[PDB]
Formats: structure tokens, C-alpha cells, sequence
């Protein structure tokens, strides 16, 4: 009873159902595998045959299927699962397997509008068909699963209404490279058009969300964070709201400092009207944020900021436990509590903490971030005035409240506002450092606006890049690479647009860029070290001492190529002050490496020629942009041998680099005994750090007795983190 | 051995050939650390 | 401060640039004794392309939400709270989305 039923091409054209085609497509993919199965692809699909299936449903299923077999066992379906993807975005994008010329493309692509149109005007056919030449398409084959994924979910150009893939990998790297040096002089363009093409491509240089799925398209906005600073009035208000939704609509993830808005109760306009509080504000922030980005590549979100001594932060506190009413919680935003030294005394003391609106201490607010003896100062003043509107609570119930929102939510972050201005490579006095980002790795300066196009307001922004740690073989292959990532940047920012005119001026007045690493863990394996132990103390100081070296160098030559950045002196390293010199000293209990570079050579060099870039060194958490080289993300160790990371279609399996050779070698996040030894080693991080690190604290309530996590602990942590300088704190996993 | 060493081409064969928080604080364990 | 007109009627257009001036128009008036009439009828519907396809747009009710945290935002301490009535055309293609927002069931979404 042979039913010959018939399967949809491609093409629309119908042919008999043909076994053999899927069983050539799966043996293609398996090839030089080790320890895979077609036949098990096959059964474990589960395919349904009706008269009339798409050839298209076919392939995405069987990749789903082999998706699926990603184990410990069979680590090697990362790649036959990449495979099968990589070979579909193919047919998605060409209707055949091999992708046209560079230049063909680039012309049909600037045509329908998916490319920028000055590709066409500054490069010519002669020179696009000599870029094709260093496009080596077989590097497709290179990617795991989850980085194809991240590629077809994300990055690659397509269009978000008809789900229409346009372009390939090799593409994408090409593209970015050449639009970046697009301004370059002709003598040297293409010299780094390609150099920083086989940067990429070869997993050398991570490159950022924005800028993988951004540079080459009409809309121009590739800096992954911005920072808005609001005052206290309905004009700055209503300018943040602006900005914000300004800038969510292009890629980007905001900071927000609401602090200086006055607390509920204060009086308005001397009496006429009740200060209807903080939150009503939040929630008209929270809507901003909320309000577009939802169909982009990613959704719009955002992390505001408020001082600890705060009257409302006992409220603020709550907002995003999930219980109460809906009048006092704005859940769909993250919160960072700012703490200084003074702070922390009062709780080791057993004292008091009293609360103020910033709006009734004149001069505290400031003093707050630029002047820690000002601060202790009028803060102690401030407590005996008894005509000035306080609250006092116990240092240990506040603190207590804040680390119990924090490990409910996993998203209450803490900045030390003192380190992030004591070791800044900013003069407080001049452009402090109020506030932080989404993530909690970039501290830049920023002014409050009185209007959307306010020209002396100051929104921060700050490009991204990495290195990937397990890529290099020698610290020394940092200084080239430096090199291809600063000046990729640099350039970005006078070739990318700004619109809101006050963030236009940060960028072009500072050009503060941020640069980190990816694969730390797995680049601590191939050194035999690890994370709690503290035996890759002096390995991490040898480590990042080169990072921050080579990026110096990178910048301070660029600075003499055309010139530093126009507010370079307002930093710290005008006056020939460098973070070697303003780290936090408790740091040499816990590290005895020396320094190995010529810092005093670049000392000099930065006073005569000074920095392209006022920032230069972040650590971000790159959640998603690792995925891409198959990396364990930012410094952080991997969930597990195969982690489950989140994604557009589903579950993603990631398979950690050189599982097979190195499985014992890695430290899984729940096979640490505690923080630490991680905590340790971001403070050594940050000795070098110009911004901070996105450091996360995990607990694992079974490691403690009754499983329940000591209120006792979380503070000894908190406690430890800032002994050794560290600026934030960011996620706090908990296990299960 | 005749032929070259190889995984098992169909494993699926073996199935059918076999049978809060502790809210308590030390204030003092606290005051004994140095920011 | 000298704001006596009670009603005040803002209409928005297809654009992040009207929207973000509608929201601050309203704020500033709320804040000042007076009851709001928005108009976001032009606003395209869910699912329509972004900038010829780069971003799928997420509908008027993620901007309507917008709106609503603007009247609520500061005017409750006054005299009186802000209160706004929106406006759509009954052929709107979200209209069915749009009659329940009101309605006490359903997720806040
Ligand atoms: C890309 C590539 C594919 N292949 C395999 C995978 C595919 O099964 C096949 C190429 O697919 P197609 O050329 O599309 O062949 P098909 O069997 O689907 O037949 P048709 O579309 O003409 O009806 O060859 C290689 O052997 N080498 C290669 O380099
Ligand atoms: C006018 C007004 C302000 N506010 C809040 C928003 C700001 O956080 C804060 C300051 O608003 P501003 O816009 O600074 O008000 P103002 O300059 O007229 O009055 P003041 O002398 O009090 O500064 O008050 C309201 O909540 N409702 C209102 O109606
Ligand atoms: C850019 C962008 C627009 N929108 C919505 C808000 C507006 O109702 C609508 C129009 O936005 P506009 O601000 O008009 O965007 P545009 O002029 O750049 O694009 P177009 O040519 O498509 O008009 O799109 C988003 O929801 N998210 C976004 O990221
Ligand atoms: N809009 C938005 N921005 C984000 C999100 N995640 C990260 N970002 C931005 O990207 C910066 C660094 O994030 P990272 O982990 O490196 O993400 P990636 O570079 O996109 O992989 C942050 O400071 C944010 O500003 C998100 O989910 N949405
Ligand atoms: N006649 C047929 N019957 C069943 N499946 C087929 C088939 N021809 C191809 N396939 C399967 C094998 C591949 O995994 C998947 C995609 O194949 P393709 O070469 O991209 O599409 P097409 O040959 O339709 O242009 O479809
Ligand atoms: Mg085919
Ligand atoms: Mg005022
Ligand atoms: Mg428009």
C-alpha cells in the first residue's frame, strides 16, 4: 500500500519523498566526528511525512533533533548540529550553498536598503573584489551550534516581520571591518579592513550585540551602553523619559540615576502641591524602557540608580518583589544601591542610618561620589539639625533589607561610589563618576539635562569589544591586538550617529571605550588554576597588567596620530596619574606579582601625548556575544560542561572549549566552596579596570547548614568585596 | 579486530539487548574586619 | 503658577519624536491643574515593519502604557490627581486589543 507521497522544494516545485537526500545532508554533517550517529538524528526527529511537507520544516527539524543529542557523552554534535544550521542559513540567504561575490552582494543588499549606502560610495568594485579575496567562507564551519543560533537569532541582517535571513557569517565580519576603516586613508585601509576581518573571524576580538548585527545597516547607534543622569525637576524628567526611548529603539542598554529626585512628601513649588514621590517617576521610566525595543534584536532594559541613605530606600528597595501592590512595586526594571565607606562603618559599628531627601541636605548629594571627608562632614552635621526632615534605621535592618531583596530577585546590584571616584581615571572635582549601567561595568561621568537637545547636559556612552583569553598563546599578542581594537572603536564613534545631541557630547568629548575578556575560565584551565584556591591570584595580575598595558600603548600612539580626546584633562591620567598608583592597597595581601611592563615609560608618553580614549578597559558580562566563539562568558565560570543558555527558538546546549582534554581542569560555578577566591580575583581585575566589572556572587543553599543561606555571610562577602576594591557588585545567583 | 575501531553507529540498540535566608547577624563577628 | 485652562487635547503622531513630545506635553499640564484628551489613533498597529523590516513593532499598547505613567506621574499631590482620556478610530487594527484595556481581568501586559 505505497501512498508516493510528494515533499515541497525549496523552489515550490514537488518530487517524490527521497530518504536518501536526508541521510547525504546528515552523513555531510558528521564527517570527521567522533562518537555521533545519523541514524539516531533520524529516529529522534520524529519527522512526520504528510504529502506536500516543506523541505524547509524538514532541515529545521533534524537540527533541533541533533541539537538535542549535545551531551558530555557526544560532545561533538556542537558541531554537526552547526553544521546542519549553517548549511540552512545558506539556502535561507542564496537559494544554494555557496554565496556570491562580495560585491554582488553588497549591491543587491544597498538596493533593497539592508546595507548603509555609503559602502558603494567609499570603496570601489576594485577594491570590494580584492576584499572578497581575504573571505574565507569555510570558516563557517567553525562555529558551534550556539553561536549559529546567536547568528540567525540575532546578528545576521534580516528582517523582523517576514523572518527573511540575508546574509552570511563571513559577511557579517567582512562588513564590520570594512565600515569601521571605511575613513581610513587608502595607503593603510585595507591593511586593517583585513587584519581586523581575520581578527573576528578568527575569534580573536569579540565584537559586541549592536556591533555584530548593526554596523553595515541604515541606523547608525552601536554603543552598548548609555547613562542618563536625571535632576530634580519635570524638565530633566521629562528630557530622561525622551532620551531613553531615543535610545532603547537603537540597541542600547541604559543606566538611569533617579537619585536626585526629591522624596515623597518634600513640599513643591513652596507648599502649592503634596511630592507625590519616586515611584510614580520609576514607573514613567519603566514604560520608556519597555516601550519599543520588544521587536528589535533584543528588548529594551534598564538599571536605576539611588543612594543608600535615601529617605524612600526602604521603598525602593521592594520594587521588584514580586508580593505587594502594584502601586508600590516596578518590577521590569533592575535597581544598584550606592554605598560608600560611611556606610559600611555604621554597620560594623552596630550604629544608625539616617535618611535624608536629597533635596533637604544641601551639598550632600555631590559630595556623596566626589569628597569622602565632605561627605562625612555634612552628612554628621546633617544628623544633629533637628529642623531637617531625617528617618533614622538601623544600619544592620537596612543592610539586611537590601541583601534580602537581593538574593530573592537576583537583580538589587551594589555600587561602592568612593572606589569608583578614588580609583577612576577621573578628577572627581572636575567629571566625577554618580552612577553605573545595565551591567554594572561602566562608571563614566554624566550631567543632568533641561531639555531632549539640552547642549550642556552629558550622557555617558561606551563601545564594547573583548579578548577572547583562549585564543592567545603568548600575553605579548595583546599588543596587536590592542591596537586592531582600539582603533576599530575610535573610529566607530565618528562614524556612528547620536540621537540625543547631549549623549553626542559625552562621547566625542571623552571617546570612552570599553574593552574586556571572554573565555577566563577556560583560559585559568589551560594554566592549571582556579578560582577558589586563589592560585590564579598572580596569573590574573601577570594577566590583566598586559590587557591594560597594550591598551594604554594602543590608545596613547593613536593620541599622537591624531590627537587625544578634547576633555583628556579632565582625567586622572592628564596628571600623569595611573591605576597603578590609585588601587586599593589591601590588594597586596593577595597578590605579590611586580609589575612586568614599562609603566613609568607610559606614564611619561600619556603626559606628553595623553589618550585617545578617557576609558579604555571594562569587563562586561557578554552574555551573548561569547556564545559566538563557543567561549565560557566574560570571567565568570561556566553553569556546567554543556551550560543551558536562553535563546529565541529555545534551550541552547554549549559545550565549553576543549571539553574532552581540560573537563577536569575547569571549575564549575556550583563547585566553588565560596566567593572568596572569585571575588579576590576581581579585585586584582580591577587594580588595572578603568571602569568595573560585572562580578556576580553565587550561594548554593545546600552548602549550609538547615539549606538556608546565612544573612551572616552575604555580608561577610559584601564585606570582602569592598576590601579589596571592588567598584560593583552584579548578579547573585542562587542555586535551584 | 578485522575493521577500524568505530562508536556504536545506532546506540539506541542497548535499550531492546538489555533489562531560604537565616536572618541572624553577628554585629561583633562583624566589627572584627577591616574595610 | 499661572495654568487656568481645564481641558488640554494633544494629538500624536506616527513617530518616537511625536510620542516623546506628547509624553512630556502631558506631563507638564497634569502637573498643572488640567485634565488631558490624547489622541494616539495614528500610532501603526502591532506587528507592522520598523524601518522597511529592521524591527518588528511592538503595538500601541506598550506606548498607551506610556502615556498612562505620564497623568499618574505627579499630579496626585496637588489640587487633584491627573486624569487622561485616550482616543482611537473604531477601525483601528487593534481595536479588539483596545476596548478590554479597561476590563479588571487579563494581565497587566
Ligand atoms: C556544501 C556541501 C554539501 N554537500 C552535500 C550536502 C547535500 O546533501 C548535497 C548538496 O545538496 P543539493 O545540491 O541541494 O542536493 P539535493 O540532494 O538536495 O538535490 P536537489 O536540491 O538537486 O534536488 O551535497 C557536499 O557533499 N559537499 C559540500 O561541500
Ligand atoms: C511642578 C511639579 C513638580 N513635581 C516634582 C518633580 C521634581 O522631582 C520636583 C521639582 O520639580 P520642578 O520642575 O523643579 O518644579 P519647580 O521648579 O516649579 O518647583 P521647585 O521650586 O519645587 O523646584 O517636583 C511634581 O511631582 N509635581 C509637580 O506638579
Ligand atoms: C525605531 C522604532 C520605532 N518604533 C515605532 C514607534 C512609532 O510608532 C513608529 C514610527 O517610528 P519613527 O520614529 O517614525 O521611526 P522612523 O521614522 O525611523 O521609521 P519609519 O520610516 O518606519 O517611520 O515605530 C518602535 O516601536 N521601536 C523602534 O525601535
Ligand atoms: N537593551 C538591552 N541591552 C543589553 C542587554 N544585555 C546587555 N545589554 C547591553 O550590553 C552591555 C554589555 O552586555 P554583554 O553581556 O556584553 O552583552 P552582549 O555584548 O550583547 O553579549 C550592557 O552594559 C548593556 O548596556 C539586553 O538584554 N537588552
Ligand atoms: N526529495 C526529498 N525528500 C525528503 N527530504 C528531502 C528531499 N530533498 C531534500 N530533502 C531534505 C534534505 C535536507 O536535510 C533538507 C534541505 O534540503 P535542501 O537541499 O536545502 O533543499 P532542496 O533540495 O529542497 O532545495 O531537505
Ligand atoms: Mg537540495
Ligand atoms: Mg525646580
Ligand atoms: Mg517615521
Amino acid at each position: 500500500m505505497n501512498q508516493n507521497l510528494l515533499v515541497t522544494k525549496r523552489d515550490g516545485s514537488t518530487e517524490r519523498i527521497n530518504l536518501d537526500k536526508i541521510h547525504r545532508v546528515l552523513d555531510w554533517a558528521a564527517e570527521g566526528l567522533h562518537n555521533v550517529s545519523i541514524s539516531q538524528v533520524e529516529l529522534r526527529s520524529h519527522i512526520q511525512f504528510y504529502d506536500g511537507i516543506k523541505t524547509s520544516d524538514i532541515h529545521e527539524t533534524i537540527i533541533k533533533a541533533a541539537a538535542d543529542l549535545i551531551s558530555r557523552d557526544a560532545p561533538d554534535y556542537q558541531y554537526l548540529a552547526a553544521r546542519l544550521a549553517i548549511f540552512h542559513l545558506r539556502k535561507k540567504a542564496y537559494g544554494q550553498f555557496e554565496p556570491p561575490a562580495l560585491y554582488d552582494h553588497v549591491v543587491k543588499m544597498v538596493e533593497m536598503g539592508k546595507y548603509d549606502n555609503h559602502l558603494l560610495e567609499d570603496y570601489t568594485e576594485e577594491e570590494f573584489k580584492q576584499m572578497d579575496t581575504f573571505i574565507d567562507h569555510d570558516r563557517d564551519m567553525t562555529f558551534s551550534y550556539a553561536a549559529v543560533k546567536q547568528l540567525e537569532g540575532k546578528y545576521l541582517v534580516q528582517n523582523r516581520v517576514t523572518g527573511e535571513i540575508y546574509e552570511s557569517a563571513q559577511f557579517l565580519y567582512i562588513l564590520v571591518a570594512a565600515c569601521l576603516f571605511s575613513n581610513y586613508p587608502r595607503e593603510t585601509r585595507l591593511q586593517y579592513v583585513k587584519r581586523f576581518y581575520d581578527a573576528v573571524s578568527t575569534f580573536k576580538i569579540s565584537l559586541p550585540t549592536p556591533i555584530m548585527s548593526g554596523v553595515r545597516t541604515p541606523t547608525r547607534q552601536f554603543s552598548s551602553c548609555v547613562l542618563i543622569e536625571c535632576g530634580d525637576s519635570l524638565d530633566s524628567i521629562n528630557a530622561t523619559s525622551s532620551a531613553i526611548v531615543k535610545y532603547v529603539s537603537q540597541r542600547a542598554g541604559i543606566g538611569i540615576n533617579a537619585g536626585r529626585i526629591r522624596a515623597l512628601g518634600s513640599p513643591i513649588r513652596g507648599g502649592e502641591a503634596f511630592h507625590t514621590g519616586c515611584i510614580p517617576f520609576y514607573k514613567h521610566f519603566q514604560t520608556a524602557v519597555k516601550s519599543c525595543s520588544q521587536g528589535g534584536v533584543r528588548g529594551g532594559a534598564a538599571t536605576l540608580f539611588y543612594p543608600m541613605w535615601h529617605l524612600e530606600v526602604e521603598s525602593l528597595l521592594v520594587l521588584k518583589n514580586n508580593r505587594g501592590v502594584e502601586g508600590n512595586r516596578v518590577r521590569h526594571m533592575d535597581y544598584g544601591v550606592q554605598i560608600n565607606k560611611l556606610m559600611y562603618t555604621r554597620l560594623l559599628k552596630g550604629e544608625d542610618i539616617t535618611l535624608f531627601s536629597p533635596s533637604d541636605v544641601p551639598g550632600l548629594y555631590d559630595a556623596f561620589f566626589a569628597d569622602q571627608e565632605e561627605f562625612e562632614r555634612l552628612y554628621t552635621k546633617y544628623e544633629k539639625d533637628d529642623s531637617i526632615r531625617k528617618q533614622r534605621v538601623k544600619a544592620v535592618e537596612l543592610f539586611s533589607l537590601m541583601m534580602q531583596e537581593r538574593a530573592s530577585t537576583g537583580r538589587i546590584y551594589i555600587q561602592n561610589v568612593d572606589h569608583c571616584n578614588t580609583h577612576s581615571p577621573f578628577d572627581p572635582a572636575i567629571a566625577p563618576v554618580r552612577q553605573s549601567n545595565l551591567c554594572l561595568e561602566i562608571a563614566l561621568p554624566t550631567k543632568p539635562l533641561n531639555d531632549v537637545n539640552d547642549e550642556n547636559g552629558e550622557i555617558a556612552l561606551c563601545t564594547l569589544s573583548a579578548f577572547n583569553l583562549g585564543a592567545i598563546n603568548n600575553l605579548d599578542e595583546l599588543e596587536e591586538l590592542a591596537i586592531l581594537a582600539v582603533r576599530a572603536l575610535d573610529a566607530l564613534l565618528d562614524y556612528q550617529d547620536y540621537p540625543i545631541p547631549a549623549a553626542k557630547r559625552g562621547a566625542m568629548g571623552r571617546r570612552t571605550l570599553g574593552i574586556g575578556v571572554i573565555n577566563f575560565a577556560y583560559y585559568l584551565a589551560k594554566h592549571g588554576k582556579r578560582y577558589s584556591d586563589g592560585s590564579a591570584n598572580n596569573l590574573t595580575h601577570k594577566t590583566f597588567e598586559a590587557i591594560q598595558y597594550y591598551l594604554l600603548k594602543a590608545s596613547n600612539e593613536l593620541a599622537k596620530e591624531q590627537g587625544a580626546c578634547p576633555w583628556f584633562n579632565e582625567t586622572t591620567y592628564a596628571k600623569g596619574i595611573l591605576p597603578i598608583d590609585t588601587y586599593k592597597k589591601d590588594l597586596d595581601t593577595i597578590a605579590n606579582e611586580p609589575l612586568h611592563y614599562d609603566w613609568e615609560a607610559l606614564r611619561e608618553s600619556i603626559k606628553t601625548h595623553g589618550l585617545r580614549n578617557s576609558t579604555l578597559s571594562a569587563l562586561m558580562p557578554s552574555e551573548t556575544s561569547s556564545q559566538i566563539s563557543n567561549a565560557t562568558n566574560g570571567i565568570e565560570p561556566p553553569r556546567g560542561y554543556v551550560s543551558i543558555k536562553a535563546s529565541k527558538d529555545g534551550i541552547l546546549r554549549q559545550v565549553v572549549p576543549d571539553y574532552e582534554h581540560l573537563h577536569d581542569a575547569y571549575e564549575l560555578l556550583w563547585e566553588m566552596p565560596g566567593n572568596d577566591g572569585y571575588l579576590q580575583l576581581v579585585g586584582i581585575m580591577q587594580k588595572f579596570i578603568d571602569q568595573s566589572i560585572s562580578a556576580n556572587t553565587n550561594y548554593d543553599p545546600s552548602r549550609f547548614p538547615s539549606g538556608k543561606v546565612p544573612m551572616q555571610q552575604l555580608l561577610k562577602d559584601l564585606l570582602t568585596a569592598y576590601k579589596f576594591g571592588v567598584k560593583t557588585l552584579y548578579y547573585q545567583n542562587t542555586r535551584d | 579486530l578485522p575493521f577500524q575501531t568505530r562508536s556504536n553507529p545506532i546506540p539506541w540498540i542497548n535499550t531492546w539487548l538489555v533489562s531560604q535566608i537565616d536572618s541572624e547577624v553577628d554585629t561583633d563577628d562583624l566589627s572584627n574586619f577591616q574595610l
